[PDB]
RNA sequence: AAACUGCGAAUGGCUCAUUAAAUCAGUUAUGGUUCCUUUGGUCGCUCGUACUUGGAUAACUGUGGUAAUUCUAGAGCUAAUACAUGCCGACGGGCGCUGACCCCCUUCGCGGGGGGGAUGCGUGCAUUUAUCAGUGGUGACUCUAGAUAACCUCGGGCCGAUCGCACGCCGGCGGCGACGACCCAUUCGAACGUCUGCCCUAUCAACUUUCGAUGGUAGUCGCCGUGCCUACCAUGGUGACCACGGGUGACGGGGAAUCAGGGUUCGAUUCCGGAGAGGGAGCCUGAGAAACGGCUACCACAUCCAAGGAAGGCAGCAGGCGCGCAAAUU
């Protein structure tokens, strides 16, 4: 009531931030951005909670301030900036470049990416339209607006921009056979190949998904993220593949690792 | 800046049309 | 103060209503804008998000527009004549959305000189004030009188706008909302609706 | 020239205020006797009419021209001018100065 | 079959009808071109909106609304108001103690546009969730099926 | 340091009085709206003093009034990021026009058709009244984009009148920033739609319609859809599948108290949503409040007074009194 919140309690902020009860009452509440409050990740959290280079806010406040963390290319001194998929974090004095990407259990993984691969980043384009004086514009899930793209990029589709020059590299259809990943539900982080889309004018579709082990999963068309042409990604993928393992599986291997490694 | 995106975009408009125009010049050949 | 919610409204089976909260400032409301005929009297209200609204009070000048020949002046507001709503808004003369004004033709009128190549219409007890025949007959080459002779061929000008322009008034519908644009444009009536209002104010009458 | 005052209660005298008492007005920015505290806040406050009588403590008078007498306190004394102008223009205006 | 009816003139705003016209060109009244669009769903235009002559800015078809939400279902009750009709849709509702169903049921003032003539009391009309129309009217109706029990 | 300016003070915290399709929960929609800030960020796209423009006013200095307040007056100075009403710069323009000159196809008889040219007119999606393509979209636009005719608010309207320590380039140019600012992008939202679901009561059976009750038409107002309000028109609309009325020691939900299975009770209470700030009501500012650690009244209490007047709001943290069976440290 009477205009917009500017804090978070510590219980209501997202989950797979992996925020504990007893901390405090309060979680950074995420400033606006390009990425939603829910499906993001404030460079705090991925300072302090994941890379543990800073224990308190207050350090993290000093990273920042040192004007040391490059969020797509851009020095960002907000300690509550909202990171999200795909977003390139760069730290040039300790020489290490993070790619945000889901892991399978729904989790912003730490992925650290060599610098070649931090010079891009995959943008899942969000609308596409015409203005000022017939100039075609490509909205993202990042926020960004593009003018003069490609023609033949329609809504769905994934570009790959420079973060440089922030232009357009290249671009995949959204089309049956291509690899994806899940940004959102029950099979978020998961990644495989896009095998049939059901379409439900006026409400929304479903895309039917299969992992590279032949698990297939479905979810909304919002949530699909097509990576790569093919099954090929065109990002490097984190240390699992997008395969989800079955309870089970996770305990097998769990055990054969604490069995073999002393 | 503007005036070099127009004219690179007008160049890829022409080339994508005109690929355009050879796709349905084959299809209408069948 | 004036409020626009529902929740002081009646149930759709009749009930009363017993309200959770007061007045919020998101459901008020302003007091009308009586638009009357005078010299130009526009206030500025703001509104919602910090932006403007023109609360016209007094306007004599509108951007009519005449349809059929596409030819769009700023004219004069003479009168109103017919309001579909409430006569108490003729007799106290407010402008409101569609209400049937009298506008000058002048504009119109001489818009069509520019235009007129048309044999002998309306010409019986003339004018004679100079320097106004150029506008009518003029020096002209060869193939501009042949361009003004084509569009000639496509004049075709209502008897009921005949009629009216001979009086210098324009029944034309007001399709701005003045109170809350400040402006009172609108469309000079032709056609079917010409007629149609045109039975309406001598039926009022 | 009449410039204001106060009344026996120290109420100031309103300048546009035309009555020989005290009213309420609906002060706000841009008024004088009231300074808002926050913006937007307009207070009511008792302000003295501008018409002059006996019932005022103080009367503020400004010497507009100058008699064939000086007032022991108030005309010998010169009390120094300072701090000249600041902006670029006031300064070429004031010392009389040119373009260059 | 008088359209203007009302105190105002009655025309489609999207439609202009003054254009000039040819004498040696026209005997009769020629045309009143026609404003109609597809709503969405694969629901078709009925006939009588093409060709028909109705004025109506709260029509699916040919007037100012947009379909867009729920897709629903009743029985027609009421015919008693302009453009305007009474539906009952009927439902079980579970009570979870007693494992058993109860009759519910819930009347929707639906709009009705002129395109669809001679509904009757107990036909089955699908509705479309659009913008509030009145105090009560949310839905419009889309498409009519004649009752199993008619001629 | 002060003071002007900017921003925040609409978050947080407290309480559960009101409130029974109301709030709320799941679901869906805004193609029916607004949106400070963040992030992308149209930002020489206007065709006839710019090497920097102007009233001011605080702080400061002095004179004061009042029993009294975070009351303020008079006088002397002085600034800007309250605010630009420039077109020296793309200045040759280009485009569409009330037309003084021009040349052609079998011919000296009015012949049907082609391009340059000036005093004289105009040139952007936020603002309303317009065709064929109907650029790119949606399930669906009266979408987006385009084109012509015009308009453009006393209370004007966007296209920049300012700061940052290094000393560097063939009367001039340059690199990083900061702050502004229209407008597009749902980032945070808010608001409005009732698809379904809520306790007891018939010793409540009919209710609503000078006063909108249900619908239609046209408007007003509103940020927008809408009886939201007004005028006219039609009598509708809701009920035993409990309407309406009454009661609740009723804020709703997540949830909490035994496990046979099923249930019965509870949920003021730390999370989410709502409401309120003694009770009502009305407002200013602002992107956002009908805000109360904002204002203006009345009602009920209540503080100081020199009796002229002035100042109030702990259901914030502590603390008191009172109430109590019942709850902590100024």
């Amino acid at each position: 009531a009477r205009g917009p919140k500017k804090h978070l309690k510590r219980v209501a902020a997202p989950k797979h931030w992996m925020l504990d009860k007893l901390t405090g009452v309060f979680a950074p509440r995420p400033s606006t951005g390009p990425h939603k409050l829910r499906e993001c990740l404030p460079l705090i959290i991925f300072l302090r909670n994941r890379l543990k280079y800073a224990l308190t806010g207050d350090e993290v406040k000093k990273i920042c301030m040192q004007r040391f963390i490059k969020i797509d290319g851009k020095v960002r001194t907000d300690i509550t900036y909202p990171a999200g998929f795909m977003d390139v974090i760069s730290i040039d004095k300790t020489g290490e470049n993070f790619r945000l990407i889901y892991d399978t259990k729904g989790r912003f993984a730490v992925h650290r990416i060599t610098p070649e691969e931090a010079k891009y980043k995959l943008c899942k384009v969000r609308k596409i339209f015409v203005g000022t004086k017939g100039i075609p514009h490509l909205v993202t899930h990042d926020a960004r607006t593009i003018r003069y793209p490609d023609p033949l990029i329609k809504v769905n589709d994934t570009i790959q921009i420079d973060l440089e020059t922030g232009k357009i590299t290249d671009f995949i259809k959204f089309d049956t056979g291509n690899l994806c990943m899940v940004t959102g539900g029950a099979n978020l982080g998961r990644i495989g190949v896009i095998t049939n889309r059901e379409r439900h004018p006026g409400s929304f579709d479903v895309v039917h998904v299969k992992d590279a082990n032949g698990n297939s999963f479905a979810t909304r068309l919002s949530n699909i993220f097509v990576i790569g042409k093919g099954n090929k990604p065109w990002i490097s993928l984190p240390r699992g593949k997008g395969i989800r393992l079955t309870i089970a599986e996770e305990r097998d291997k769990r055990l054969a690792a604490k069995q073999s490694s002393g | 800046k503007n005036k070099e995106e127009a004219a690179e975009y007008a160049k890829l408009l022409a080339k994508r049309m005109k690929e355009a125009r050879e796709k349905r010049q084959e299809q209408i050949a069948k | 103060g004036i409020s626009r919610d529902n929740w002081h409204k009646r149930r759709k089976t009749g009930g009363k209503r017993k309200p959770y909260h007061k007045k919020r400032k998101y459901e008020l409301g302003r007091p009308a804008a009586n638009t009357k005929i005078g010299p130009r009297r526009i206030h500025t209200v703001r509104v919602r998000g910090g932006n403007k609204k023109y609360r016209a009070l007094r306007l004599d000048v509108g951007n009519f527009s005449w349809g059929s020949e596409c030819c769009t002046r700023k004219t004069r507001i003479i009168d109103v004549v017919y309001n579909a709503s409430n006569n108490e808004l003729v007799r106290t003369k407010t402008l409101v959305k569609n209400c049937i004004v009298l506008i000058d033709s002048t504009p119109y009128r001489q818009w069509y000189e520019s235009h007129y190549a048309l044999p002998l219409g309306r010409k019986k007890g003339a004018k004679l004030t100079p320097e106004e025949e150029e506008i009518l007959n003029k020096k002209r080459s060869k193939k501009i009188q042949k361009k003004y002779d084509e569009r000639k061929k496509n004049a075709k000008i209502s008897s009921l706008l005949e009629e009216q322009f001979q009086q210098g008034k324009l029944l034309a519908c007001i399709a701005s909302r003045p109170g809350q644009c400040g402006r009172a444009d609108g469309y000079v009536l032709e056609g079917k609706e010409l007629e149609f209002y045109l039975r309406k104010i001598k039926a009022r009458k | 020239r009449i410039s204001g005052g106060n009344d026996k209660q120290g109420f100031p005298m309103k300048q546009g205020v035309l009555t020989h008492g005290r009213v309420r007005l609906l002060l706000s920015k841009g008024h004088s006797c009231y300074r808002p505290r926050r913006t937007g806040e307009r207070k009511r406050k008792s302000v003295r009419g501008c018409i002059v009588d006996a019932n005022l403590s103080v009367l503020n008078l400004v010497i507009v021209k100058k008699g064939e007498k000086d007032i022991p306190g108030l005309t010998d004394t010169t009390v120094p001018r300072r701090l000249g102008p600041k902006r670029a223009s006031r300064i070429r205006k004031l010392f009389n100065l040119s373009k260059e | 079959a008088d359209i203007q009816t009302e105190r105002a003139y009655q025309k489609q705003p999207t439609i202009f009808q003054n254009k000039k016209r040819v004498l040696l060109g026209e005997t009769g009244k020629e045309k009143l071109p026609r404003y109609y669009k597809n709503i969405g769903l694969g629901f078709k235009t009925p006939k009588e909106a093409i060709e028909g002559t109705y004025i109506d800015k709260k029509c699916p078809f040919t007037g100012n609304v947009s379909i867009r939400g729920r897709i629903l279902s009743g029985v027609v009750t009421k015919m008693k108001m302009q453009r305007t009709i009474v539906i009952r849709r009927d439902y079980l509702h579970y009570i979870r103690k007693y494992n058993r169903f109860e009759k519910r049921h819930k009347n929707m003032s639906v709009h009705l546009s002129p395109c669809f003539r001679d509904v009757q009391i107990g036909d089955i009309v699908t509705v479309g969730e659009c913008r509030p129309l009145s105090k009560t009217v949310r839905f419009n109706v889309l498409k009519v099926t004649k009752a199993a029990g008619t001629k």
